[PDB]
């Protein structure tokens, strides 16, 4: 199924050591600099991505301009607006200084660190 | 006594060094795949999404890996040293003329042998520990 | 086959276009000015 | 001759020694951690790839959803 | 007319496809059932 | 006469192995390739087993 790492495992503790605080998945504390320096990394990369986004806007509309076809085609119109909201989304740092999917990757490295633990667990208790 | 109690330590703490960049990697990455959702390329859910998978099952499968890779060079240390004694004993008795001083140096030189066999065998099986994680990588893609 | 300003104005004309391309450009508009007012405020 | 390697070769002994027991290929017991780890590994690896398989179903009929087919072209039935 | 959930329909009522269907989630939940026992039974 | 006749010795043990690493990551392996059978993808019956 699923499984949440031991409390008392060094891991996730020095995980949290080195990024500090990430919003619902660990609750350490540590050197907070990571934190507000991958917020401001993160904004500094959203307003690099919004002069791409409105570069590859300007590509798109003069390709698809090059058929002259309404709604155009190269693109699923309905899909655009819930895509551009949801990477837009994923992308704002809190108070923290971490994005929705920053969070998503920790909680992705902590599963993986439990299935290590499963795995070595099992081996002990073998042991 | 004090160079192969340790090494094990040695290769598993660089090892898990290793996987500490890999998260620090993928966590930069991270924000770089949210804004390739942000893509108006095509209608898929995931934009490159081959990136986000890939590093996502490197990152998430590295420890347990790892793991696999520090059990099996236990293993296999011994399987080893068995290999290394079974064939020690008949791999240096014809160089036991080699009367005198030949003899003596011999003796010295098959000890500088069998314990320098030992310190690659051992380290061998944990470059292993190494040698899962990326390899298995290469197998999904 | 005829000019791009016609291809545009045409898109910009149809009202559904118009409408998820303008609620796009506030989008990125806004994500543009929340990243400027974290820059500001960092430093 | 059939491919049959010898009762005394240190082969197969060190392969047994070092994976414990595989039922019908070799006979011996070892340092079966080899066993558990193998075993946990092997439940671990199917549920994580029953995961994959409900989501690459769902892939399959969301593909085959949008032509209109039966079970999609590539896969079968 | 045609969309998803007509196809859906339609899948579902074919008897052959119908049985074929369930028969693999059949197999595929007795998988995760038993690796979850495994599991379980590991710790 | 000390290092030649005890080299090939040497390299053949590394090279066995080698050999031993390689039988232990294809049983790793195995549990992969076994559960791409679910996968029909490609021409071959085998799903992913190249």
């Amino acid at each position: 199924l699923s499984f949440a790492p031991p409390a008392s495992d060094l891991s996730v503790v020095f995980l949290g050591n080195l990024f500090g605080v990430v919003d619902g998945v660990l609750h350490g504390t540590g050197s907070q600099i990571m934190g507000n320096m991958f917020g401001v990394f993160n904004s500094a990369v959203l307003a690099l991505g919004g002069i791409i986004i409105m570069y590859t806007l300007m590509v798109s509309t003069m390709n698809t301009a090059h058929e002259g076809q309404m709604l155009g085609q190269k693109w699923s119109s309905i899909w655009i607006p819930l895509r551009s909201t949801f990477g837009l989304a994923l992308l704002i740092p809190k108070a923290s200084g971490y994005c929705m999917m920053q969070v998503f990757f920790m909680w992705v490295i902590v599963q993986g660190v439990g299935a290590a633990d499963k795995i070595w667990e099992a081996a002990l208790s073998y042991l | 006594a004090y160079y192969i109690p340790v090494l094990p330590y040695m290769i598993f703490t660089f090892g898990s060094f290793a996987w500490l960049i890999a998260v620090i990697e993928a966590m930069v990455a991270a924000p770089i795949v949210a804004l390739g959702v942000t893509h108006p390329e095509g209608n898929e859910a995931f934009g490159k999404g081959e990136f986000a998978i890939m590093i996502l099952v490197n990152v998430f499968l590295r420890p347990s890996l790892m793991i696999i890779g520090y059990i099996a060079a236990i293993a296999l240390s011994y399987v080893g040293v068995w290999i290394l004694n079974a064939g020690f004993d008949h791999a240096i008795s014809y160089i036991q003329g080699y009367t005198g001083w030949a003899g003596v140096y011999a003796f010295f030189f098959s000890i500088l042998i069998y314990t320098s066999m030992y310190l690659i065998i051992v380290q061998k099986a944990f470059t292993l520990i190494a040698h899962l994680p990326d390899k298995v990588l290469r197998w999904i893609g | 086959m005829a000019s791009k300003k016609e291809n545009l104005k045409s898109l910009f004309s149809n009202t559904r276009t118009r409408v998820i391309i303008i609620f796009t450009a506030a989008l990125l508009i806004i994500a543009v000015v929340i990243g400027f007012f974290k820059i500001r405020g960092a430093t």
